[PDB]
């Protein structure tokens, strides 16, 4: 109470809690993945990928993950996929400056 | 001053003091109300 | 430090290489490495 | 859900997870990749709890 | 001159401009000039 | 704070200090500059230095005027290390010519409002016609970025994806100027010189000059500024 | 050996069953000492076993030749080996030193007299007798101030100490004139530890090394009469914890101070680290990589001052924030790097430009090469290069492992530090236990927190 | 019970079946993966192109459902967990088939765009031959490369829509109409009138499916919960202490 | 899956990391650790290889036809490799630009000729071989290497580029790129 502010008032309640915790945790990441199941993901926020598409210096670290994801799945598709033996040259490969 | 990115170094480093004697003070407060202070040295893990 | 390098070090009696999950990571830390920063790499290899 | 769910949702049994450590590892960077496991919302949920 | 305060619902920026708060930390002033150096005292200084 | 003494300090008592980005004053001699051997010469470390970033700005209520700004990155203003070709004649009349060095600066400065505007202060190709007293010409004025730099959605003039792949619909559509192509065409700026305080001994010459140029026009996008730049000069002859 | 119930310490607790033992404490740390001589002795005898003379020694992964080296013996000029027979002599003495110490600490750890204090009064102590352990630190501050005297002497007399900053690539040298200005040898100890200043990191001539040496050498020696000839003042009894356990604690914080400085030093210092011996730096391996590039189109005939990069910037020469004139590249986070190869490039605003278009060095520019071919950067399977880089180069930095393992110890000698800190202050208190179940400061005090 | 017959109508309205039509509940993903209305189309101009009347003319012929059916668009797979809504709301409201896009390079082999997996949200648009490997691509270097279209030369025809027979030779628009047929047909759509954000969302199909999986995994930790509750209906409040 | 015992305490088989390879009336080293790509470059491709772990570190054979004797009448070096500059890639970006200094107006890359030379075989043909630098403005890889070899068969100019990134150049690829390079032996 006099670190944190709260403090727990029963030994029962705090047990269950640590029971609360990780069992809501893993179950809401179970209902992600079932989402993730159907290709309904989290990807693209809409009004953020607009105002990036009509500013060119609108920087931010949400398109710096979306960009290095597409970069990730252009990696994956040849070595990871065999069976859609995706034969994609190293031109068409996005890229950097120097590397 | 925000666009060398200063206002970070000011967050960061009184961010690190402010930890650091957060933990301090669990050791001081387990020491002061009669506890043991391995508070502090549990807390050494999120502070590392 | 780096973590483990396991890149191409299972290859075959032929010298084959033998791709594995690690060189799989291998290849997807160069999809992530190619422009992450993209536009501060001068040189090829990055030393900073 | 994920060695079950995520296969019969998808293509089949490919996308599923392969039993082993860097085969997890490589899982877990093609979600990163496609789905953008970080952003999800339940994931946050997960990962604080 | 054609879209003043009035004329943009401004409640009590007249009343900041009444009594002397003329200059604003923006870079402007709403006379038309250019403020210089606001100082402390400008429409944000007031409302902080 | 001159040249002489400039090569007598070393690296240490100059690091950090602000030195590196000033150039050196000509105290000796007379201002009368006419003073100043004529003919055909080939300068060496001529040097530039800004004392006032200023952006224009279309006022609001009809007027037109340079208005003060804030520079936004620290003390890399200068440009040194310039070369060319002089020729100075009886009456006067001279001509500049530019050919190499650190011929480029970039720098964002902020406008009083939370404005920036990015610009590449050069002088690069400069031809001043004139005479010692004044002259003017025009110089070369590249854009800022390179044909390969890559915005927030990679695309670009090099290197890039020529579109926002990220919205599998707002690939054809009034955006011409955004995805499909990217403007690298470079201008061409303004340049005003004075000279002053020459010393003949050692061919040293000093002055103020100004700087008129356009700014970064963001790549085919929203027009670019007029920028005006006052500061010092030095050179060196021979 | 004791049980768990005559000392009230289990087995996890076996050392500590001897804290209340002086001369089996004295016979640990004797025997701790010999193992530490004894792996001296073993690493330096290992590492000059598999050490290949053709091949720079921070390639195969040696770390106590480039100290031996630094120490100034078996190398000529440019830092080549030439003589292993002084790195044999060292390593053959610690292992015999090493064999001595041993017996000697398992003679007073097995059949040792338990204390000391009833038989030899001189090294008899408690925790508590403060003028006596105050002159055996005195003891130790003057042995320790000897040992400086001893580095003092050999860089003075004993055929000098190793430059990496002498003029054409660093050689032995002997050392004249030592740095004895209060203000400038002080200065490092009053300087901020961020960039560009390092606090002492950025130490960087050998003038200045042993002039601080002779520093803390007399002012060791003095500290150590002081607490021979005096007594600890009242006001430090009462702001101070008196338990053995306190001094533990104490020193094992000075210690991780200690160990966080040295890979601080293992990273960025190159002066009493040289790159020779040790591998480059990170700033060493950067700088080393743009100036190979700027001289490479150069050679192939481009123009650095010209030809600006992508960024707009400047490919190869750009302008640090203070002013100065520094290389292209990320590399200008890393422009306040100073070693013995960029000096005479560089000139009054930075880079002379007519220096560096004009005035190369062939030794310059193969070092900064093979620096680049082995920058400290490789996997702890000690493959080369970044984690995307196939195992091709068996190559990790000593600085690096270094760098890494001191880190490591610093951290967890800190965590040691706190842990028997805590444990002074409330075995000092007389709290070792617990709350007494009858006299809980928690039930007498008002509510509401 | 339920989320046995849960986990059933989440399955069966996933892969489909007899219950679940096409034309009332939207494609299924593994059609798309499948190729099932493009292999229909292509057979329905194999047939009457085989026997005279090429591909010319009889792309009429095929009917303008079929190549709605053969757009990614089309896929319940494609949104995403908060791209909410209708599907027009995502890409407009399709107005007219342009017809099957054939590219031809400067020697006379019929090149073919790689259809768009369902796994990405972007893919590279590239050019293969009949045997397999790719002739052309969308160069994002366009530095020292040999692939580009602005030096192949690939024209693209259509035929049997809005336009027919009509050839364009700009590299601009076979760009652009490459990375429309990456989608599968060749659509227009009207965008303007519900603010069309441009992101495919997903289908009712689809968002049934995830839904039910959830209220099913949900429902099992219930029967989970209930199973103790009936087994352990006598130490709730507390335990025997003995 | 036929019955033998495995491979134990009898030495390593290979080590050297070259394997050779021969096609129609031509052979030489290849890597051991590369693969052999489908993705034919130019039409008149018979053999190709590249490295798995990056695509950049790629060889092909070029078997077009000839309408000369041979290569001497060619003539010179510069005049032989001016006439083939499709190899390194024609530049796809046309605007005009001068924000990336240090190469020609419009151009993003430079071809430097980093050493020509004059090979004589076992009688009297000359093997060709050059090595050209292939920049970029970016300069990608720090750059590309062309290391090129030419011969005349009875017909099928036989060309040969062991195309690889500047960083491997010093990174561990130079020994190899030098060990396929010469032998190109071409009977
Ligand atoms: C107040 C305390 C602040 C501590 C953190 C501030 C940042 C310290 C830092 O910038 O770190 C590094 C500095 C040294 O800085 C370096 O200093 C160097 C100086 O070397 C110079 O001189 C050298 C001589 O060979 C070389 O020539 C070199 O090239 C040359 O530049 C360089 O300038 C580098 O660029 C510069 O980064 O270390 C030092 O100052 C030594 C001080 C100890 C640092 C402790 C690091 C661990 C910190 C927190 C961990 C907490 C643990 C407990 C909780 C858990
Ligand atoms: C000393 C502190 C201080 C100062 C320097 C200011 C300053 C300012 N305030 Mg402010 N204010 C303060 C405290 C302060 N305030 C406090 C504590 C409150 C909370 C109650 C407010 C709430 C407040 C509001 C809601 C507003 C301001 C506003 C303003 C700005 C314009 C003032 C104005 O409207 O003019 C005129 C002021 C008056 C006409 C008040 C008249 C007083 C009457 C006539 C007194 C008569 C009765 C008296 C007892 C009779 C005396 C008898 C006689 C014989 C002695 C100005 C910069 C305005 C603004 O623009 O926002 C920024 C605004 O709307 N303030
Ligand atoms: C020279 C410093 C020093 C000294 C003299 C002591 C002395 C003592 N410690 Mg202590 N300790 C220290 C440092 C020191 N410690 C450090 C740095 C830490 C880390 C935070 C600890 C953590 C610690 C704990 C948790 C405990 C003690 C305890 C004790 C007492 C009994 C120890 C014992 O017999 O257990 C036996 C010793 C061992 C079984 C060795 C442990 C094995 C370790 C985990 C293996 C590590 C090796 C591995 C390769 C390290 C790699 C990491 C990195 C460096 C790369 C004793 C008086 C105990 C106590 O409180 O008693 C009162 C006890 O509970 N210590
Ligand atoms: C390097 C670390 C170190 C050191 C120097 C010591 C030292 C000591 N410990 Mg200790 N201990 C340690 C680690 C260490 N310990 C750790 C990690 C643990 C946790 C497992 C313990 C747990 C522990 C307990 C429970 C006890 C001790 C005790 C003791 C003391 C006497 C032991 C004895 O006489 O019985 C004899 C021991 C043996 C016969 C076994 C050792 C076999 C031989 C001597 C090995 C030595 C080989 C050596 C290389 C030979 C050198 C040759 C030479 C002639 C050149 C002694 C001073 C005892 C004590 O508290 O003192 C009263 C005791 O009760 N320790
Ligand atoms: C930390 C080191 C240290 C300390 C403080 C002591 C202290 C003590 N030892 Mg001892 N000893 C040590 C190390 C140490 N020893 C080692 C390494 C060995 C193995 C050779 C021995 C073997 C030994 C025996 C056989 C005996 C003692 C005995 C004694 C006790 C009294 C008699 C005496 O001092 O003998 C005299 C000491 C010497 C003759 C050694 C020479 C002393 C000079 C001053 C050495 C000069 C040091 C110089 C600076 C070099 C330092 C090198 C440095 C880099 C490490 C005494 C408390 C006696 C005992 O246990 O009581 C029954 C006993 O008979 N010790
Ligand atoms: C590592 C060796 C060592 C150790 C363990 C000690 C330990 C001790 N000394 Mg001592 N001392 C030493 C070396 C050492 N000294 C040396 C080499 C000298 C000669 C200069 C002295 C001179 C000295 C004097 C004159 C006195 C002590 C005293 C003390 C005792 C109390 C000190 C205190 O209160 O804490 C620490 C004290 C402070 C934190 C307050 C002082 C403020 C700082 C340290 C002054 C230094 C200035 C410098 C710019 C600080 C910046 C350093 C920082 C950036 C890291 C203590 C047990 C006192 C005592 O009780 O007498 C026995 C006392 O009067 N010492
Ligand atoms: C099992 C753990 C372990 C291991 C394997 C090592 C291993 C090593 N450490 Mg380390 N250390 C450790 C734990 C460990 N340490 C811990 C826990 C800490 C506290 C965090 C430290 C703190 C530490 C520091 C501060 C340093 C090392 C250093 C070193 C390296 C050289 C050792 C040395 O010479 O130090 C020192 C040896 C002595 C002090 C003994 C006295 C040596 C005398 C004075 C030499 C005199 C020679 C003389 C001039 C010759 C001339 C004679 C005549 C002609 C005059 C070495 C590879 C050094 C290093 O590499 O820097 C990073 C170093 O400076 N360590
Ligand atoms: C990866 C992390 C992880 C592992 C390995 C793990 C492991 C374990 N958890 C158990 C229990 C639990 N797990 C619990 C909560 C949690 N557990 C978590 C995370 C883990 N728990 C988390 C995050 C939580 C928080 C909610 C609870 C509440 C329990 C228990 O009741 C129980 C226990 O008592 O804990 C000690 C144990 C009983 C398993 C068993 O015998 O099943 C029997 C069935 C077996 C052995 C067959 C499984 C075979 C698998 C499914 C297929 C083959 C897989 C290979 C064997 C290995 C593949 C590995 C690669 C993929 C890398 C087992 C040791
Ligand atoms: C707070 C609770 C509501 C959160 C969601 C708000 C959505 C915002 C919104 O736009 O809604 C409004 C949206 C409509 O949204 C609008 O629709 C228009 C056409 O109808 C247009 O297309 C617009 O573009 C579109 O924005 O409709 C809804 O009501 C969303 C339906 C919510 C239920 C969906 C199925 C969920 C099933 C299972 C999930 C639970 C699983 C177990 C638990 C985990
Ligand atoms: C050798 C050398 C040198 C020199 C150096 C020096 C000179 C050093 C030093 C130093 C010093 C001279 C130090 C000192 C110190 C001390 C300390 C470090 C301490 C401490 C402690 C603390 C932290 C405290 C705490 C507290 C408080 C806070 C108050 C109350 C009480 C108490 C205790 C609680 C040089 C680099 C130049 C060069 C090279 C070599
Ligand atoms: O910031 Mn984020 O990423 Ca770590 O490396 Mn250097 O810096 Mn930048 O590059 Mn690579
Ligand atoms: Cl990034
Ligand atoms: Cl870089």
């Amino acid at each position: 109470s006099q670190i944190f502010g709260v403090a727990f008032s029963n030994k029962r309640w705090l047990h269950f809690f640590m029971l609360f915790v990780p069992v809501t945790g893993l179950w809401m990441s179970a209902l992600g993945v079932v989402g993730l199941a159907l290709n309904l993901r989290a990807y693209d926020f809409v009004s953020q990928e607009i105002r990036a598409a009509e500013d060119p210096e609108f920087e931010t670290f949400y398109t710096k993950n979306i960009l290095l994801n597409e970069g990730i799945r252009a990696w994956m598709a040849a070595q990871d996929q065999p069976h859609e033996k995706l034969t994609l040259p190293e031109e068409v490969l996005p890229r950097g400056n120097a590397l | 001053w925000l666009y060398n990115g200063g206002p970070y170094q000011l967050v960061v480093c009184h961010f690190f003091l402010g930890v650091c004697c957060y933990m301090g003070r669990e050791w001081e407060l387990s020491y002061r109300l009669g506890m043991r202070p391995w508070i502090a040295v549990a807390y050494s893990a999120p502070v590392a | 430090l780096n973590g483990f390098n396991f890149n191409q070090s299972v290859v075959d009696s032929n010298g084959r290489v033998l791709n594995t999950w690690a060189d799989i990571i291998n290849r997807a830390n160069l999809g992530m490495e190619v422009m992450h920063e993209r536009n501060a790499h001068n040189f090829p290899l990055d030393l900073a | 859900s994920v060695f079950l769910i995520y296969p019969l949702g998808q293509s089949g049994w490919f996308f599923a997870p392969s039993f082993g450590v860097a085969s997890i590892f490589r899982f877990i960077l093609f979600f990163q990749g496609f789905h953008n496991w970080t952003l999800n919302p339940f994931h946050m949920m997960g990962v604080a709890g | 001159v054609l879209n003043p305060m009035w004329r943009q619902g401004m409640f009590v920026l007249p009343f900041l401009t009444r009594l002397g708060v003329t200059q604003s930390w923006g870079g402007w002033t709403i006379s038309g000039e250019t403020s210089s150096n606001p100082g402390i005292w400008s429409y944000e200084g007031a409302a902080a | 704070l001159t040249y002489d003494e400039l090569q007598g300090l070393t690296y240490l008592q100059v690091k950090g200090t602000g030195i590196a980005n000033t150039c050196p004053v000509v105290e000796q001699g007379t201002s009368n500059v006419r003073e100043l051997k004529p003919g055909d010469y080939k300068l060496e470390k001529f040097c530039m230095e800004p004392t006032s970033f200023t952006v224009k700005e279309v006022v609001d209520k009809g007027r037109e005027e340079f208005v003060k700004t804030k520079l936004l990155t620290r003390l890399t203003i200068s440009q040194f290390g310039m070369n060319g070709s002089m020729k100075i004649n009886n009456d006067g009349s001279v001509e500049f010519r530019e050919d190499e060095g650190l011929d480029y600066a970039a720098t964002t400065v902020k406008l009083p409002g939370g404005e920036y505007v990015p610009f590449l202060f050069t002088i690069k190709e400069f031809d001043g016609k004139g005479t010692l007293d004044s002259f003017s010409g025009d110089f070369l004025v590249p854009s800022y970025r390179g044909s390969t730099f890559l915005d927030p959605k990679g695309r670009g003039g090099a290197t890039g994806y020529d579109n926002a792949i990220a919205l599998p619909a707002k690939a054809d559509a009034d955006e011409i100027q955004r995805l499909n192509n990217k403007s690298y065409t470079p201008g061409k700026g303004s340049a005003v010189f004075s000279v002053a305080k020459v010393d003949t001994e050692t061919g040293e010459i000093a002055g103020v000059f100004e700087s008129i140029q356009p700014s970064d026009t963001e790549m085919g996008a929203h027009p670019a500024k007029d920028i005006k730049i006052t500061g010092l000069w030095y050179g060196q002859l021979t | 050996g004791r049980d768990q119930e005559t000392t009230g310490f289990a087995w996890w607790a076996g050392n500590a069953r001897l804290i209340n033992l002086s001369g089996k404490l004295l016979g640990a740390h004797v025997a701790h000492a010999g193992l530490i001589v004894f792996w001296a002795g073993a690493m330096n005898l290992f590492e000059v076993s598999h050490f290949v003379p053709e091949k720079p020694m921070y390639e195969q992964g040696l770390i106590l030749l480039p100290h031996i080296a630094t120490l100034g013996y078996g190398v000529g000029p440019g830092g080549e080996v030439l003589d292993t027979f002084p790195y044999f002599v060292s390593g053959v003495l610690h292992l015999i030193s090493s064999a001595v110490l041993g017996f000697g600490g398992v003679y007073h750890s097995l059949i040792g007299p338990e204390t000391l204090e009833e038989s030899y009064p001189f090294f008899g102590y408690v925790w508590k007798d403060k003028n006596k352990m105050t002159n055996i630190l005195g003891y130790h501050l003057i042995i320790l101030g000897c040992g400086a005297w001893l580095l003092v002497l050999k860089a003075l007399y004993f055929g000098g100490v190793y430059d990496t900053w002498a003029p054409g690539g660093g050689d032995v040298r002997i050392i004249s004139n030592p740095t004895t200005n209060a203000a400038i040898i002080f200065g490092y100890i009053v300087k901020s530890p961020f960039g560009g200043d390092g606090w002492i990191v950025s130490v960087d001539n050998l003038e200045d090394i042993i002039g601080g040496h002779i520093w803390i050498g007399t002012l060791c020696i003095l500290g150590g009469i002081w607490h021979i000839y005096t007594t600890p003042w009242p006001w430090a009894r009462r702001a101070f914890v008196w338990s053995g356990e306190a001094y533990l604690s104490y020193s094992l914080a000075a210690v991780s101070l200690m160990g966080f400085t040295a890979c601080c030093f293992a990273w960025f210092n190159n002066t009493a680290y040289p790159s020779e011996f040790y591998g480059p730096t990170g700033p060493e391996a950067s700088q080393a990589q743009a100036f190979t590039f700027l001289v490479r189109d150069q050679r192939l005939g481009a123009n650095v001052a010209s030809a600006q990069g992508p960024t707009g910037l400047g490919k190869y020469l750009m302008r640090s924030p203070t002013g100065e004139i520094i290389f292209g590249g990320e590399t200008m986070r890393f422009w306040d790097f100073r070693g013995p190869w960029v000096e005479p490039l560089r000139g009054p605003s930075g880079l002379d430009l007519v220096k560096l278009k004009n005035d190369i060095q062939p030794w310059q520019e193969r070092r900064a090469a093979e620096y680049m071919t082995h920058a400290p950067l490789g996997s702890l399977n000690s493959v080369g290069g970044v984690a995307t880089e196939i195992n091709a180069v068996n190559f990790v930095s000593p600085r690096s492992w270094l760098a890494t393992s001191h880190f490591c110890l610093g951290f967890f000698f800190f965590v040691g530090h706190l842990w028997h800190a805590g444990r002074a202050r409330a075995a000092a208190a007389g709290f070792e236990k617990g709350i007494d179940r009858v006299d809980e400061p928690v039930l007498s005090m008002r509510p509401l927190d | 019970a339920v989320f046995w017959a849960a986990f059933v109508v989440a399955g069966t309205m996933w892969y489909g079946s007899a219950a679940t039509p096409i034309e009332l509940f939207g494609p299924t993903r593994y059609q798309w993966d499948q190729g099932f209305f493009q292999q229909e189309i292509q057979k329905r101009v194999a047939q009457s192109t085989s026997e005279g009347l090429s591909v010319s003319e009889a792309w009429a012929k095929i009917p303008e459902k079929l190549a709605f059916y053969d757009y990614i668009g089309n896929n319940p797979a494609k949104g995403g967990l908060f791209r909410t809504g209708a599907m027009n709301s995502g890409d407009g409201i399709a107005v007219g088939w342009l017809g099957h896009a054939s590219f031809k390079d400067q020697e006379g082999r019929e090149l073919f765009v790689r259809r768009m997996p369902t796994f990405f949200e972007t893919f590279p648009v590239v050019l293969i031959d009949k045997d397999g490997v790719v002739r052309a691509d969308v160069p994002f270097r366009k530095a020292e490369s040999k692939y580009s279209i602005e030096q192949v030369g690939v024209s693209v025809t259509f035929y049997g829509g809005e336009l027919n027979g009509l050839t364009f030779t700009d590299p601009s628009t076979v760009k652009k109409y490459a990375r429309k047929a990456q989608l599968g047909e060749i659509f227009e759509f009207d965008r303007s009138t519900l603010q069309s954000d441009g992101v495919f969302r997903s289908s009712p199909r689809g968002w049934f499916t995830f839904g039910h999986l959830s209220f099913a995994l949900l429902f099992f930790f219930g029967h989970i919960w209930h199973g103790s509750r009936t087994i352990f209906r006598d130490v709730f409040a507390g335990i025997d202490e003995d | 899956a036929y019955g033998e015992g495995a491979n134990v305490f009898g030495r390593v088989t290979n080590k050297s990391g070259f394997v050779p390879y021969a096609g129609d009336s031509f052979a030489l080293l290849l890597p051991s650790k590369w693969n052999p790509s489908d993705e034919k470059e130019v039409d008149s491709i018979v053999l190709r290889y590249a490295d798995n772990f990056d695509a950049v570190n790629n060889v092909y054979v070029i078997a077009q036809d000839t309408d000369k004797s041979s290569i001497q009448d060619y003539g010179s070096p510069e005049e032989f490799i001016s006439q083939f500059g499709y190899l390194l890639g024609r530049q796809a970006w046309a605007g005009q630009t001068v924000s990336e200094g240090g190469f020609d107006a419009n151009k993003v890359s430079s071809a430097a000729l980093l050493g020509v030379a004059t090979e004589k075989d076992k009688k009297g043909k000359t093997y060709y071989k050059f090595e050209i630098l292939s920049r970029t403005a970016d300069g990608n890889e720090g750059g590309r290497h062309q290391l090129v070899k030419a011969t005349v068969s009875n017909g099928k100019l036989y060309l040969l580029k062991v195309q690889a990134g500047d960083k491997r150049w010093f990174k561990g690829t130079d020994k190899e790129c030098l060990g396929v390079l010469d032998s190109f032996t071409v009977v």
